[PDB]
């Protein structure tokens, strides 16, 4: 759970360190950013059945072979179980917002990802397409504020970046 | 590990819910005297030797049996890892005052102590009464009512983090008892 | 007619220095000591549970990777890391060949020998902290605060170093740390004529390598071996 | 030279990671602080004859037992080299004072200090007295602002606590 | 280590000599456009992946012996371990951006790379075209002329962090020639 | 390269043990086999313009979505070297035929063989339908015998499961 | 209790492996010998009152001293400890020719026998007598087949290696 | 050309000495030190120290009037 005082406290904590200067100084960081990284945590928490449901489709415009009989997303609760995920994935980018760093999307969607996808026929452009669907669907002065937009993207494209 | 921030997700991770304005607004206030924070944890940082010098040196005044010949703090290299054992639980009550949660000191820290000082025959009344008189110091140097030095701040309240470092140290008390 | 001043276009050194063929003797010293320490884990011709590399079916090939970058960060040291690694092997390789006089002298000429040595008969002797398991949480604490000091040198000054570096790519981390997961499975599984040979060279190993006389350490190892088993020398890092 | 940016790529480089969100949120809390942590190094920098002057003397009047004939401090280079230690030492402040962290006074003043001042007999104690008195001859409104009047104290009960 | 920072304790700890503002002025620079560098690092790590497969396969549509049976990026595994490298260069040269100084690009990357190269028989040539493009994309995200993809910002000026990468970028080059 | 003598060579070497009767029974397997698993290798060789040519377009059947401008197979030269990648499949198919192992076929196709499939968006599905293909395709008495039939189709499913 | 199947077996767990065609080679080779290897075991099954006692006093012609008083093999009991142990080693060696491998020869006869026969002072030349005697004796066409002859004779001769 | 023709040459002739028998590149090593050591240093006590660890600078000295 790789946060900004996670990373200051086992620091000083390898080296036997009591927490000085430097560790102090990191706080506050977290304190200028973070006014307003938690605008986009209200952001995503009140549009969150629209959000999902409006990229939960985009990865089926795509790719509409999954649809077929015998290939991946065969009948109902495929599609259910895909809906599920882009709700599981958009509640980590929810929560790294909110810690200040990507600690929940790396030991809850991130670490061991490959290793169930590749094993149970999951395509992983299938999932990347409804993440980059959403950050190019976000415009700045609509939806949030400049500090907002910046930061919803950039966790958005580290589990671009992370996925494939 | 966790943090202030950490342990309202770890804690909504487990309801499905997504967090918003019916959470944020106590991390925003951990935000708000987050300065207040920074400002507090540095008193501990400036008298961290101070602070140990007199929790140990009081326990052995308030019990003149550990330095009978015999004794758990007896002996030359006895009283050394007393005096280590001392400034290791201030860093890490340090470790969980600036983390604003109490994760790195349970596991890095309290687990596995008890029976640890247990099997060495480390008393645990004296060790009790060690952490206790830090945590007297500590909420003396928070709030700036040490009788010996004082140190420069802006004005206010600071009860809130005292009164976390005080759950602190107790929580390191019930742990090794 | 060199390199340098104006008269050449970029050809020279055609042959073996003096440099070359010394570094390829410890070359073959590591390689035939690695043979004689991996020839006690299959001993009587069937692989040993010790010596399995993967469990997915391409945790091998990645652990080959992770491996490869593992012993390329040991050549990009500095030179007072350079240094203080060989004069602490030297005297870590005295601690193996305890007596013969003839091995005081051959790990210190030969340099690669020697790093060799002391890691191959931990290896060997399996006194390192992923083949010990702690008999109960009593030891567990124990050894996790031999690795809380233990990982202090690999993060020297609140900077992390090359040297506790984990995976050089995305997602190389994850397989290291599934492939350090069945391990912990593999070493908690194993015979009962094993978990109790690893039990005393663990003791005897802590006794002579890091107690010294210290008539306190070695009553905390005899007591406790896996804490004795969770210290490292100093520039393994981590 | 554990900065607030040594902290955080050292941190990313140990896991294999590119700099992710939390390592771009450190440096920002290198900016709102860097303002005026800076304005203790002015301070400090024009200071510095009279600062050491008025602690260099403020140890043998705590300690006058050691300008006695074979005692610890006894000609006049004596007196000098005690000197020269503690303008190294304020420089050792100034520069943590720049690089917002303790970097600089571990690696070239705390690392080895020890094993030093007890085979060579200098009594850290009488270092401890200057850095002390320097560190309550300093009274906020006059000398600096009131950002940069605590970060000039931590800095100093840092090595206080580090030297003893 | 170091960074932008501790560089210039550095080197001013070889005069014996307080800092000052004689050259604090470059470091209060430094903060004050440092939001600007935070704008600048995050660009790259959000094409990171994309950047590699625009290096990598341009570096073999400039030269298709690399892949002629016998070449270095010729079978399936040498192309994971040149696509790793690529990677590996690309994080190093975003921690020296991040850092204002390119110490962690020497030691833990540049250091002792060039001969280890040269015995695996890796061609240098085809190297130094694969960092290239890299910076030439690093310096076409940085100043958001990137023609496939624009990213949202405040407006002004950014050249001094794209030549910063733009000199972290051939000092690797130099490194491995 | 996992064949039947560097199984035991290796084996005996680890023990520092002589090749024993243990060892010298292993070859006279490769005796009785590979009288008939080398007619296979004649099959695959002198057949290989036309089984990647039927099997490079039955992916392209199943995934007509790869040939769209902006997809994944765009371009001709994008069928080119999928084309180049089965028939270097198939090679690899044809060596471990010859050695009486699945060396050739590890540590040329397989090993690294997700680490760049995953992050130059090859979809390995498109990879598995062609061997799926071509192990269908084979009946047993019109190509080849029965024991060649089941030692083809064995190294084709293992670089099935070992691709995904 | 190296076998065929245990080093392949092994083989393929140390590197996480399914079992391949590399594998699956090795057993067909415990199929074509191990319908003769198994008649050896029959003709010392039947026959192992006659050639431990046949090989039993072979070494005492050789060796008369032993017999002698203060010497080795002092008094009767020696004698009958010794034939005890000729029965030993055929039935090790009766047991390597039904495994395929020289396991149970190595782990309950080999394995330990050079710390034994020095602190009890027993000759192992004595030891190797008995076997060399047993090697020759043997007769192709009377005995065994020729298949059964070489396999049984090669399980001997590394014994005598191994004990000397 | 001719200086091209005396550059390939001369150039063949550089591998030729990096690659003779290891009973040659320590008897030219010798008598190397010896001819600086008479020819050009004369007594001073320095040049023939260095010209004992560096035999190379040695032999890379001519007289005055062989030019180049
Ligand atoms: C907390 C973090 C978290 C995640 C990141 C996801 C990740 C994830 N997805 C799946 C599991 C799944 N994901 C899908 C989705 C799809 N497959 C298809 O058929 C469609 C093509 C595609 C829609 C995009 C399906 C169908 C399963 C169930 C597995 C299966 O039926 O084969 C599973 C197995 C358990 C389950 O059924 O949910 C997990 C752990 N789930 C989590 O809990
Ligand atoms: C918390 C995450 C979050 C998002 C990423 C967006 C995603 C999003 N966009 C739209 C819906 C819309 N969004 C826009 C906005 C824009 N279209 C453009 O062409 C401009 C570039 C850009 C900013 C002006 C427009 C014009 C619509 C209506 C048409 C449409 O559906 O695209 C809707 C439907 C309801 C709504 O308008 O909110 C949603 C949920 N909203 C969110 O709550
Ligand atoms: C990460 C957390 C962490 C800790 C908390 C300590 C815990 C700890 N303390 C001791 C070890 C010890 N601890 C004490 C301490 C005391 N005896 C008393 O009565 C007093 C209450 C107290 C001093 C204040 C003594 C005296 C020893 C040494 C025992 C002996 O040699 O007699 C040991 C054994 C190692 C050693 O001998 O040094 C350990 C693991 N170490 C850690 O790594
Ligand atoms: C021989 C008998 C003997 C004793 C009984 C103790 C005396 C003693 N002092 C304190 C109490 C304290 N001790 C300190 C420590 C310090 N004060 C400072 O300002 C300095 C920076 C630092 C040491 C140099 C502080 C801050 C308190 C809290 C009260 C106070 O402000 O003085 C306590 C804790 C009260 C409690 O138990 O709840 C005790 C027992 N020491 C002894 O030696
Ligand atoms: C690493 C360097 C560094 C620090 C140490 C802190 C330093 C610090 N503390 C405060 C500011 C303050 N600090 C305190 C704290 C206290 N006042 C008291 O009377 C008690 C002694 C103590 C309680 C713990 C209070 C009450 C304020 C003003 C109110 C507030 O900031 O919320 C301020 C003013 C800015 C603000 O208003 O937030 C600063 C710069 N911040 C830094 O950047
Ligand atoms: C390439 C360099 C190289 C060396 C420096 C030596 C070092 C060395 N010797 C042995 C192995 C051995 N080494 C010795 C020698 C000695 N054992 C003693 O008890 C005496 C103190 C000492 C010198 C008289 C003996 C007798 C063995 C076999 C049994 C044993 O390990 O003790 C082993 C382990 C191999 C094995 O046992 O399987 C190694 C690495 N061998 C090498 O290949
Ligand atoms: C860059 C970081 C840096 C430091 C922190 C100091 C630390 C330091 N001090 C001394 C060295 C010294 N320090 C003193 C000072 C004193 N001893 C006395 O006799 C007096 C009681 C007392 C004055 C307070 C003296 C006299 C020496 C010289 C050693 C000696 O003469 O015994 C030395 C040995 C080299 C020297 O002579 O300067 C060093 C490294 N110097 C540094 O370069
Ligand atoms: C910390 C920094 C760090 C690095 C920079 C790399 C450096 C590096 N690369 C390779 C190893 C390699 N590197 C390449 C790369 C290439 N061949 C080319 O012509 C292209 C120029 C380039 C791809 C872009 C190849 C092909 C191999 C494998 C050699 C082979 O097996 O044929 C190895 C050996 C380990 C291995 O086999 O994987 C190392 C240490 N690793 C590190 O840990
Ligand atoms: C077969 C032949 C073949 C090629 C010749 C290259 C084509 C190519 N593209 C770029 C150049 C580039 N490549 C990228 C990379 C990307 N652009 C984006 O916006 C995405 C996020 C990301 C990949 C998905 C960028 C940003 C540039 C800089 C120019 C530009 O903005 O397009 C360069 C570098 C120019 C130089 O050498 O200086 C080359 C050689 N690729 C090939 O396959
Ligand atoms: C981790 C989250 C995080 C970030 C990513 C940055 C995000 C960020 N960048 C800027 C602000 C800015 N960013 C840029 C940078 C650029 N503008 C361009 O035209 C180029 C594309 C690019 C050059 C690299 C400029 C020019 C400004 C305004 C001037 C300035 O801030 O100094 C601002 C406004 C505050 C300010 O004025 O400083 C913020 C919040 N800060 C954060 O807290
Ligand atoms: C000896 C063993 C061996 C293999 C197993 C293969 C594996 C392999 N395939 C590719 C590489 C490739 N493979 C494809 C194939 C495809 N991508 C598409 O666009 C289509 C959807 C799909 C056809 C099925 C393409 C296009 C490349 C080039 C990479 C690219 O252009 O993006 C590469 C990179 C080098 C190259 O260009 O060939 C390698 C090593 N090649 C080998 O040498
Ligand atoms: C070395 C690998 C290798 C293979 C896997 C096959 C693959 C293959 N099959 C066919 C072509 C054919 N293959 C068959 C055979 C069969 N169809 C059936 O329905 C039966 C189940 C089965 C055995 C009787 C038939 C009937 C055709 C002609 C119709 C067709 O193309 O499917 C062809 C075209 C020319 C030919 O007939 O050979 C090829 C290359 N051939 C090879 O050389
Ligand atoms: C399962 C595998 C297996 C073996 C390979 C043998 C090996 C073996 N032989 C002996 C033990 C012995 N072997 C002998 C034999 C001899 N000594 C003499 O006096 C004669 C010269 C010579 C006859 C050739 C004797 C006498 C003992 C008993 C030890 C003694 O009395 O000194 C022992 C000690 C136990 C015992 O008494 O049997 C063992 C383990 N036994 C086994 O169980
Ligand atoms: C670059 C640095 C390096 C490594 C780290 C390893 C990692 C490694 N071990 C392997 C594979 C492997 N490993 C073992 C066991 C192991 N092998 C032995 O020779 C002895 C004595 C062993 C116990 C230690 C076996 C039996 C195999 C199967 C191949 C074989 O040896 O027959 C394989 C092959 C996987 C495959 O083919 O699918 C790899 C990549 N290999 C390396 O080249």
């Amino acid at each position: 759970m790789k946060s900004v005082i996670t990373t200051v406290v086992s620091a000083a904590d390898a080296a036997g360190r009591f927490p000085s200067n430097s560790d102090l100084e990191s706080i506050q960081g977290n304190i200028q950013r973070s006014a307003a990284r938690l605008e986009a945590a209200e952001k995503l928490a009140g549009n969150h059945e629209a959000v999902v449901k409006e990229a939960g489709d985009a990865c089926f415009a795509k790719y509409a072979y999954l649809k077929n009989p015998g290939e991946a997303g065969e009948n109902q609760e495929k599609i259910n179980k895909c809906y599920r995920d882009v709700d599981h994935y958009m509640r980590l980018v929810n929560y790294c917002l909110v810690v200040g760093g990507t600690g929940p999307l790396d030991e809850w969607g991130i670490a061991g990802a490959r290793e169930v996808y590749r094993t149970l026929n999951l395509p992983t452009s299938a999932y990347v397409a409804s993440i980059a669907y959403t950050r190019d669907r976000l415009c700045v002065p609509r939806d949030m504020s400049a500090q907002a937009g910046v930061e919803f993207s950039a966790y958005l494209d580290y589990l671009i970046n992370a996925l494939s | 590990m966790l943090d202030a921030f950490s342990r309202v997700v770890v804690n909504s991770d487990a309801k499905a819910a997504y967090v918003g304005g019916s959470d944020l607004q106590a991390l925003k206030s951990f935000i708000a005297d987050g300065n207040k924070r920074l400002d507090a944890v540095n008193s501990i940082v400036s008298n961290a030797s101070c602070m140990v010098s007199d929790a140990v040196s009081g326990m052995i005044c308030e019990n003149p049996g550990l330095i009978s010949p015999g004794g758990n703090c007896y002996t030359n290299r006895r009283m050394a890892a007393c005096l280590r054992d001392g400034e290791i639980i201030l860093r890490y009550v340090s470790y969980a005052l600036l983390a604003g949660d109490a994760s790195v000191l349970e596991d890095r820290c309290l687990n596995g102590l008890k029976e640890t000082y247990i099997a060495l025959g480390v008393p645990t009344n004296s060790s009790i009464r060690a952490v206790s008189i830090m945590k007297a110091q500590a909420v003396a140097f928070i709030t700036n009512t040490a009788t010996e030095r004082k140190m420069s701040f802006a004005a206010g309240d600071c009860t809130s983090l005292a009164s976390e470092v005080a759950s602190y140290f107790d929580r390191v008390g019930a742990a090794i008892s | 007619q060199t390199g340098l001043v104006n008269s050449k276009f970029s050809a020279r050194m055609a042959k073996k220095t003096a440099k070359q063929t010394k570094n390829k003797v410890d070359e073959y010293m590591a390689r035939s000591v690695q043979r004689q320490y991996k020839q006690a884990a299959v001993a009587t011709g069937v692989y040993g549970t010790q010596c399995t590399e993967g469990t997915v079916k391409g945790a091998a090939e990645a652990s080959r990777s992770a491996a490869l970058s593992r012993q390329f960060r040991i050549k990009q040291r500095s030179a007072f890391s350079k240094a203080h690694d060989l004069f602490e092997f030297r005297k870590h390789a005295i601690i193996a060949a305890a007596g013969c006089s003839y091995e005081e002298k051959m790990v210190t000429r030969f340099p690669k020998l020697a790093a060799a040595m002391v890691l191959g008969q931990t290896e060997m002797m399996r006194t390192c902290s992923r083949y010990v398991v702690p008999e109960s949480v009593e030891e567990e604490y124990m050894a996790a605060s031999v690795d809380k000091q233990m990982k202090r040198r690999g993060a020297p000054g609140g900077v992390y170093s090359l040297s506790c570096a984990e995976g050089v790519a995305k997602g190389q981390a994850e397989i290291a740390r599934v492939s350090a997961l069945g391990a912990a499975y593999r070493a908690a599984s194993k015979s009962a004529s094993a978990v109790t040979a690893e039990r005393y060279n663990s003791m005897a190993y802590g006794r002579v390598h890091f107690a010294h006389g210290c008539s306190y350490e070695e009553q905390q190892f005899n007591k406790y071996p896996a804490a004795a088993a969770a210290m490292r020398s100093d520039s393994y890092g981590y």
